[PDB]
């Protein structure tokens, strides 16, 4: 009879399961083009585009529940507030990665496919690997803040 | 005066971050 | 006079559906533990991790995350099914280090051979003070 | 624990949910987190608020609303349901759905419809996650009572068991009985914020007394829409205030409550020692108290003993619900009944 | 792990049809559940982009519409996949 | 009322007294455990054999005699307070009348004194009581905030704990992160402790938060 | 070898309890890896030196404070009819009300009320001026050093 | 690791040895009891400190007695 | 003053704590019987469970009637 | 049925990458070289860290010190008369 549910890469004795939320084609898909998984790019570039996301995204909490809310100073205190989360978050991603990693050890990335094919393991976990994630992350939020910024306050679009 | 303006933020968020990094670097260590 | 059993690595494995209380990151950074027995029929038993499995007649081998999953399941087997069980700790390296029944014979038989470590001759009253191991490395017992 | 055997009574969907109960109880415990962060942090915001001097800023009717829309959209479509969705009707079920109508039997309110605002949205979401935690404690209790990662043979010890010792970094309260042990407190906590509620909703929006103009006079005035969006509120318009009946009742035909007020305090009070102090300390003790026992000849044949770990566990908790519920009663019973 | 819903797509068709066929009896007072959410529809793009108010008697068409579609829908499925199974 | 108070003060000097002595004297064994002074000042217990042992040691005295202390102390600065602010207000037959059944204490020194406090802030606004009446509620919520760590104890939430490192290890996105220290519960001894701390700093926020209150809104 | 230095069995444990009873042992000199008597005493000299300077800074920071932000030159002619101020507050969370409701004795901004009894004190022995109360909070900073 | 230790006071029940939920104890032959045995422990790298084994021991105070000490992976019961 | 009164108090009690804590710290680590053989310091240990009872016989009564007076009056 | 292997220990094991994509970069290329050339200064972990430190030091105390009354009312301070305290204190 059809079942759905079935054990993790056909192993029943490791502890997951496979199920549509998991192994879904479309969610496979969508989960396999995010930045984060792209195992065989430059770590600079993908953080460039999570910094980027991540930074225009944080605009809009902070300018729309400040404490400068109904005052004429709301996008910019906001804007700012964002910027320096941004930074405080960019430090936290400076220090994980001196604490976690190593100067001069290999990759701790699997190096298997679900199919048992060999690859490249990912340069993202090694410790210049994430320094240049972290660079451009930084880079990337603060370009998205300004953007968001800019779009915000300099044009008068017709928003909401 | 206007120093209160400066210190108390400087002992309320600037050395609190700078102590609690310096703390996880050290304890994080390993040789 | 013993030569520890070799492990077969082509033994095949009971009929389980999978859970999630099996294997994790240890396994892969740290050791873990496969224990193997030989059955006469297939019959039902629980797994130490949740639920219940198949086991096959003929050997079997089965891989388990703790020392102590795999001695309450070899303690089932032999109460229950009276059933004989060897299990072995295996490195990421690749070393593979034989632990139960360790003699061939199991430890509340007495085995002439073993010999005998942390043996304090005298009662638990003939302990020293703590002021007589002070600013030193020892203990009060092991004395 | 006792019934359970595969061998002779298997069933799929059990067996299935042994098979993943990591994932359910790690969602349950999410969950919970999430409900108890998204609604008692908002009560703490709003006294914050208060406190700075900025009600401006606060969860409110008046600053920033939070209305309870699908409420409201209930209300209304059981309020109109007469001549459309019920024709043979003449009125509707109930007179709290909003139709307009107020029923008056001798001079007091019998009953008339209650409005949903700002507090009410908190109040429902902290009723939400107060069940959600036991539910929470519960369910983990019943999933993990055969077998777990930390104790592997966990229904050869037993259903009622204290610990299996101080190994493993320690093992305390690892039996299928001590998490009812556990949830019987948030069981008792829920229960007293609903009744709380109910209390103050009913003493403030409807129970009063109608004059001959057509007038009504709430027995608190309606203070619960702008006074129970902070914690402080509580603490004063409620309790403060309407504990006054109970603690002047001295004197008169309400002096039992007043007395079993006091008396349900002590009891409550007394379970703390139970409940923060083990067994080995009270055994140590005893013994010197039967050194001079035998000192007079007056040591009994049967030795005495301390309680057990679980029969310690069960006093704590019998005598904590037990002060908890009559000191609530107390208070109800002798509030209302003079006003 | 692929192709989970074992895809047959006749189901969206015979479920829509077999929705809109009985629900378009005006047993209604001359109305028809279908034809009353239409309506309802039809009046409320008469404001766009303004939404409909919390008084407003489209959300209860569009609850009672969506839950015989949605049973339509998923007895169709159970029931074209059932019959290879059993 | 001076002669009760002054009996509950000798009773509860008697009883700290006792329980420190107690765990002083029995500090290197007992009948229950005859080689305590092998197992040092501090630790867990025994284990459940020969009836269950928990709290066996020196330390879980001194432990238990701290609330006898805080209960001791809270008494004799209640009595203090009520005899002075009686005093100060030049009405001292309130205290004469009301001191000789606890109701009066409950009635006449906690509810009658603490209404200044609880109205520093309010729906209609504030004034320079507010940041007492928020200290108040401070003390309240850190003193039950640690009943917790004494009433629930260790096994109920390693088990927890377990079940959150699958979910993190199984989630996307979050995955690619990992911790250095494995994740573990509090230990049996270090509970005790983090819950004393909780219940010590309650009391003593809340008691001063009502006494400034009290005594400042009055006479300033 | 990692923290804690000071002990050999708490540096080898792989969870988090290395950090908690790190902390909580720093204090227990007689349990670490290698001590000896003498040790013992010389770092048990130490910490009393340092609880002094400790105690020595905060009563030059009390008079500091209470020199720079009080009211003790208002205080002294009047002292049944005048508050005693602590120190000054800098809450940038405050609003309004609150910045007014605190502005009290005769100060120009938000202010705490002392409850210490320093103002008595400090007026019984002698001090009279706000530059009483700088010499005095030097010398401290000096006896600390 | 724990520390675990025998006393001759052992008389040879092997009921700690039956007990122990890890491989920790073993029995060897002796003399000096009736039985001609006495608990040993060669394992305890492998023991959690779980105490089932003094719990078993039926001499007046126990000929086997276990020290807690330095925890490690193994001591903790972590399958992590 | 009450302020004053209240810290002092307080202070004075946790430091009444710590007096006996280190006295049983005292017995455990530093005690020797042989070199304090029969001396004040060792029969105290000798007759600890007369002390003991005696305490307990005391609390117990001082407990016993100031509540039960107290709940009379109430 | 043969889940155990000794020759290989990572299928054994699950180090499998559930979700990792080998596929090459889709970025534009002249798109890469500018990121690749302005973000290449902040990618040395050692001088990010202490240049992040010293600008939010430095741009946290210049907007607190220059703030104006207008957007922090401590910096605006009192407007009204104070009033006298209980037994006419000040
Ligand atoms: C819950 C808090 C919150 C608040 C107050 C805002 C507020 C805002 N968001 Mg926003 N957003 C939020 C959560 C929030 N967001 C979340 C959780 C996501 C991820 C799902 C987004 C994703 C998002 C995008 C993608 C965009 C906004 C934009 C905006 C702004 C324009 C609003 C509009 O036109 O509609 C506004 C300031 C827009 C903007 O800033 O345009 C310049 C815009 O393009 N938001
Ligand atoms: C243990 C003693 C002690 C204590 C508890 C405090 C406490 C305080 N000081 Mg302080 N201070 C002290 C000693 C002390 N000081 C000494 C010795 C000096 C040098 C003479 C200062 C100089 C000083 C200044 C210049 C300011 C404070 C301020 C403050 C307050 C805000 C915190 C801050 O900015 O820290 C800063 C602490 C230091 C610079 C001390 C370093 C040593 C806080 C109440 C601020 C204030 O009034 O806010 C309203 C402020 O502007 N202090
Ligand atoms: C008043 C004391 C108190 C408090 C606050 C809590 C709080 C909590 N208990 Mg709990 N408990 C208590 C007493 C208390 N308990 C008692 C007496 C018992 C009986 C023994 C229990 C028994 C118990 C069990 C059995 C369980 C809990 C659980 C929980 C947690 C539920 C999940 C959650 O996120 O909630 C919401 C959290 C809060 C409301 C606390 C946050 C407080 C606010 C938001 C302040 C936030 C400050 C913010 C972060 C910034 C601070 C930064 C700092 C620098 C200042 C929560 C932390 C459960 C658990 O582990 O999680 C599922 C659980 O299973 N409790
Ligand atoms: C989906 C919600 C809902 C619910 C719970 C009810 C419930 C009810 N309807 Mg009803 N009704 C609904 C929607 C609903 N209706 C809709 C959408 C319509 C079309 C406008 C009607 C039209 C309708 C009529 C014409 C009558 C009822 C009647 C009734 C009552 C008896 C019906 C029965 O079988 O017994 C019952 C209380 C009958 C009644 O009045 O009973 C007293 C009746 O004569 N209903
Ligand atoms: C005939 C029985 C009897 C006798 C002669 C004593 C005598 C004594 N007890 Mg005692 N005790 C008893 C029963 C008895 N006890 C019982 C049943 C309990 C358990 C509740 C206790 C619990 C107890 C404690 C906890 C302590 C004493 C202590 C003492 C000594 C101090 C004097 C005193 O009154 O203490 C007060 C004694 C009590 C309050 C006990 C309650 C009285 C009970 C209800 C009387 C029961 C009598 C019994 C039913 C006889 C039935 C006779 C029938 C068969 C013909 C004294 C030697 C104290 C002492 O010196 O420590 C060593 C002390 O701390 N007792
Ligand atoms: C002059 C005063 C003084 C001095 C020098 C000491 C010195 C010492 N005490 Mg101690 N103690 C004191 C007063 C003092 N105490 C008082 C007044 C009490 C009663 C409250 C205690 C209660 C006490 C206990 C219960 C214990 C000690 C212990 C110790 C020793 C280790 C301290 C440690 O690890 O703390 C490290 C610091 C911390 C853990 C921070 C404390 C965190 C708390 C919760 C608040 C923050 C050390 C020799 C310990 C010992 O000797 O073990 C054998 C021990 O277990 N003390
Ligand atoms: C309000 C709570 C409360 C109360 C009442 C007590 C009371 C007591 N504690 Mg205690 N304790 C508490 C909280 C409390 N504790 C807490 C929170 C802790 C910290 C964990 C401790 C820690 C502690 C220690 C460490 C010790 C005590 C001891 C004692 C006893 C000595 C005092 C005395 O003279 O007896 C007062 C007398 C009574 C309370 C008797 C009342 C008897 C009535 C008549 C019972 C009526 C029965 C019923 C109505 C009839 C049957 C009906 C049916 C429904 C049951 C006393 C029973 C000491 C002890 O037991 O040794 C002597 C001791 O060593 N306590
Ligand atoms: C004790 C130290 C301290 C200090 C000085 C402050 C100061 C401040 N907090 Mg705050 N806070 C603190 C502790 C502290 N907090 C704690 C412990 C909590 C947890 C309960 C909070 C929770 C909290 C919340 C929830 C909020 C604040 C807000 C604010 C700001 C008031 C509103 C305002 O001016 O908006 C004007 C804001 C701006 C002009 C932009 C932000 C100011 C600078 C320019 C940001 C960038 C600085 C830098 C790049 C990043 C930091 C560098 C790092 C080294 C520290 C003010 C700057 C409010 C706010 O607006 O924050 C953004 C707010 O909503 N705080
Ligand atoms: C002249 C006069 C008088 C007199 C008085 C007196 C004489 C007093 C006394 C007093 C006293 C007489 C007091 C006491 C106290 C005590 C205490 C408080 C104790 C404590 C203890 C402890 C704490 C201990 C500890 C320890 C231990 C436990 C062990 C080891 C050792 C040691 C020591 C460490 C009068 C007033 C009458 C009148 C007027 C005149
Ligand atoms: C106080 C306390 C005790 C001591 C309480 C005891 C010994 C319970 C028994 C007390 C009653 C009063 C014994 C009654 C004995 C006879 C029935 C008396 C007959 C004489 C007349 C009353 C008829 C524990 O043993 C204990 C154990 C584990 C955790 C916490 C605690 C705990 O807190
Ligand atoms: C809640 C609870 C936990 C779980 C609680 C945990 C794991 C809390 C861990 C700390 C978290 C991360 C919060 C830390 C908050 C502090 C304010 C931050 C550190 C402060 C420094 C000064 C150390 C136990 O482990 C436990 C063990 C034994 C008996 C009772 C209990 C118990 O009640
Ligand atoms: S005796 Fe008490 S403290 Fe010790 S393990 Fe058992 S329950 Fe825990």
């Amino acid at each position: 009879t059809f079942q759905v549910v079935q054990p993790i890469n056909g192993d029943p004795f490791i502890g997951s399961l496979e199920t549509p939320v998991t192994s879904s084609p479309l969610i496979a898909w969508y989960l396999s083009n995010l930045p984060g998984y792209r195992t065989a790019v430059n770590p600079l570039l993908r953080g460039v585009e999570v910094g980027l996301a991540h930074g225009f995204f944080l605009v809009g909490p902070f300018v729309k529940a400040g404490p400068l809310r109904n005052t004429a100073y709301a996008g910019s205190a906001g804007s700012l507030a964002a910027a320096g989360l941004v930074v405080i978050l960019s430090m936290c991603l400076t220090i994980y990665g001196i604490s976690s990693f190593k100067e001069g050890e290999p990759s701790i990335a699997p190096s298997l496919t679900l199919t048992g094919r060999k690859k490249q393991p990912d340069q993202l976990q090694t410790a210049d690997g994430w320094a240049k994630f972290t660079g451009g992350f930084f880079f990337g939020g603060i370009s998205g803040v300004t953007w968001a910024y800019f779009l915000l306050y300099v044009l008068d679009l017709p928003y909401f | 005066n206007n120093l209160p303006s400066i210190f108390v933020p400087l002992v309320g968020l600037v050395f609190p971050a700078i102590a609690m990094a310096s703390l996880f670097l050290h304890i994080q260590k390993n040789k | 006079g013993f030569t520890p059993p070799q492990l077969d690595p082509n033994t095949p494995s009971p009929i389980f559906a999978g859970s999630t209380g099996g294997l994790l990151r240890k396994a892969q950074v740290e050791e873990f533990y496969v224990i193997t027995w030989n059955s006469p029929k297939e019959q039902i038993f629980e797994m130490p991790t949740g639920g219940a499995a198949i086991m096959r007649e003929g050997p079997n081998l089965l891989k388990l995350a703790r020392k102590e999953q795999c001695l309450a399941l070899g303690t089932r087997l032999r109460s229950k099914y009276k059933i004989t069980y060897q299990f072995y700790r295996v490195f990421p390296n690749g070393e593979v280090q034989y632990l139960h029944p360790k003699d061939g014979v199991y430890p509340e038989k007495a085995n002439p051979g073993r010999e005998g470590v942390g043996l304090n001759m005298r009662s638990i009253g003939k302990n020293v003070s703590p002021i007589e191991v002070k600013f030193t490395g020892k203990q009060s017992y092991d004395l | 624990v006792r019934d359970y055997d595969p061998t002779n009574r298997y069933n799929d969907l059990l067996d299935r949910v042994l098979r993943h109960r990591d994932a359910i109880i790690s969602h349950l415990n999410w969950v919970c987190i999430f409900l108890g962060f998204h609604s008692f942090g908002l009560y703490i915001h709003n006294d914050t608020m208060s406190a700075l001097g900025r009600p401006q800023d606060m969860f409110s009717d008046t600053a920033i609303q939070l209305q309870p829309v699908f409420a409201q959209w209930i209300q209304n479509t059981h309020a109109l349901a007469p001549g459309v969705t019920a024709p043979g009707e003449t009125a509707s079920t109930s007179l709290t759905w909003g139709g307009g109508e107020l029923v008056a039997v001798g001079g007091k309110v019998a009953l008339l419809p209650i409005p949903l605002g700002t507090a009410d949205f908190l109040v429902h979401h902290i009723h939400a996650f107060t069940i959600h935690v036991t539910v929470l404690i519960l369910l983990k209790g019943v999933l993990f009572a055969r077998s777990s990662r930390l104790i592997p043979d966990k229904a050869n010890l037993g259903f009622r068991f204290p610990c299996d010792g101080p190994g493993r970094g320690g093992t305390c309260q690892v039996s299928a009985w001590d998490h009812v042990f556990l949830g019987l407190f948030w069981m008792y906590n829920a229960i007293s914020v609903v009744i709380f509620h109910f209390s103050w909703k009913m003493q403030s929006d409807v129970w009063g007394s109608i004059s001959d103009q057509g007038v009504v006079t709430h027995i608190t005035g309606g203070n619960f829409a702008q006074s129970s969006i902070t914690i402080n509120g509580w603490l004063r318009d409620f309790l403060w205030a309407q504990a006054s009946q109970v603690i002047q009742s001295y004197g008169s035909s309400l002096s039992a409550y007043g007395l079993f007020f006091l008396g349900a305090h002590f009891v409550w009070a007394f379970s703390l020692m139970f409940l923060f102090s083990g067994r080995g300390y009270w055994q140590e003790l005893i013994e010197s108290i039967v050194w001079a026992h035998n000192k007079l000849k007056v040591a009994p044949a049967t030795q005495p003993r301390a309680l057990s770990i679980i029969q310690g566990r069960a006093v704590g908790v019998t005598h904590y619900l037990l002060g908890g519920i009559a000191t609530t009663w107390a208070f109800f019973l002798a509030r209302i009944i003079a006003v | 792990e692929r192709n989970w819903l074992r895809r047959d797509l006749n189901v969206v068709g015979f479920g829509l049809i077999g929705w809109l066929a009985p629900s378009s009896i005006p047993a209604i007072n001359g109305k028809s559940l279908t034809g009353l959410f239409f309506d309802s529809i039809g009046t409320e793009l008469a404001h766009f982009p303004t939404p409909p108010a919390l008084t407003s008697q489209f959300w209860l068409w569009l609850v009672t519409w969506h839950l015989g579609l949605f049973l339509c829908l998923t007895f169709g499925q159970i029931g074209f996949k059932g019959r290879t199974e059993d | 009322g001076d002669f009760l108070v002054h009996h509950a003060i000798a009773l509860g000097l008697h009883t700290t007294t006792l329980i420190l002595v107690k765990g002083a004297l029995d500090a290197r064994g007992s009948k229950l455990m005859p080689d305590k002074k092998d197992f040092g000042y501090s630790f867990p217990c025994d284990g459940p054999g020969r009836g269950g042992t928990c709290d066996i040691s020196a330390w879980d005295a001194f432990y238990l005699a701290v609330f006898w202390m805080l209960n001791t102390i809270g008494w004799v600065t209640f009595y203090w307070h009520w005899k002075h602010i009686t005093l100060w207000q030049g009405n001292v037959s309130q205290f004469n009348e009301s001191s000789t059944y606890l109701m009066g204490w409950l009635r006449d020194y906690l509810w009658l004194n603490s209404s200044q406090l609880i109205n520093g802030y309010n729906p209609f606004g504030m004034n320079s009581l507010s940041v007492w009446a928020w200290m108040f509620l401070f003390g309240h919520l850190v003193w039950a905030t640690g009943f917790m760590f004494l009433i629930s104890w260790r096994g109920y939430w390693q088990e927890l704990i377990e079940t959150l490192a699958w979910a993190h290890e199984r989630t996307p996105l979050a995955n690619l992160i990992r911790w250095k220290d494995k994740p573990v519960a509090l230990s049996i001894v270090q509970a005790r402790l983090v819950g004393l701390a909780h219940f010590s700093v309650g009391y003593i926020f809340t008691y001063a938060a009502f006494l400034i209150a009290s005594t400042s809104g009055k006479f300033g | 070898l990692r923290f804690p230095r000071f002990s050999q069995g708490l540096a080898q444990d792989p969870t988090t309890r290395r950090i908690w009873f790190g902390i909580a042992t720093a204090h227990d000199f007689e349990s670490h890896d290698d001590i000896t008597e003498e040790r013992l005493y010389q770092n048990i000299f130490a910490s009393h030196f340092g609880q002094l300077a400790i105690i020595f800074l905060w009563t030059s920071g009390n008079l500091f404070h209470v020199a720079w932000q009080g009211n003790f030159e208002t205080w002294v002619q009047d002292p049944l009819h005048v508050r005693p101020i602590a120190h000054a507050i800098w809450d940038p969370h405050f609003g309004q009300p609150a910045v007014e409701a605190f502005t009290r004795g005769g100060a120009l901004g938000p202010v705490n009320i002392a409850y210490s009894g320093v103002y008595q004190w400090w007026y019984t022995i002698g001090l009279r001026t706000n530059e009483d109360l700088y010499t005095g909070a030097l010398f401290l900073l000096f006896l600390s050093a | 690791s724990h520390s675990v230790k025998i006393y001759d006071t052992c008389i040879g029940c092997t009921q700690c040895v039956r007990a122990c939920p890890t491989d920790v104890l073993e029995m060897i032959p002796w003399d000096g009891c009736k039985a001609k045995q006495i608990a040993s422990a060669p394992r305890t790298e492998d023991c959690v400190g779980c105490k089932r084994c003094e719990s078993a021991c039926p001499t007046d105070f126990l000929s086997v007695r276990v020290y807690l000490w330095h925890e490690t992976t193994r001591s903790m019961g972590l399958a992590y | 003053q009450a302020a004053l009164y209240t810290h002092h108090q307080y202070i004075a009690g946790f430091i009444m704590t710590g007096a006996f804590a280190h006295g049983a710290i005292f017995f455990i680590r530093d005690y020797n019987p042989e070199q304090n053989e029969d001396n004040v310091l060792a029969r105290m240990l000798d007759h600890k469970e007369a002390i003991i009872s005696h305490l307990s016989w005391a609390s117990l009564f001082l407990g016993f009637h100031t509540l039960g007076l107290y709940v009379h009056n109430d | 049925s043969v889940y155990f292997d000794l020759e290989d220990l990572g299928n054994t094991t699950g180090q499998w990458d559930v979700y990792g994509s080998d596929a090459p970069s889709p970025y534009n290329p002249l798109q890469s070289k500018f990121f690749e050339t302005f973000a290449a200064p902040f990618t040395k972990r050692g001088l990010l860290l202490k240049f992040l430190i010293l600008g939010g030091g430095s741009l946290l105390t210049y907007v607190s010190a220059n703030s104006t009354g207008d957007v922090l009312p401590i910096k605006r301070g009192p407007q009204e008369p104070p009033k006298l305290g209980p037994r006419g204190k000040l």
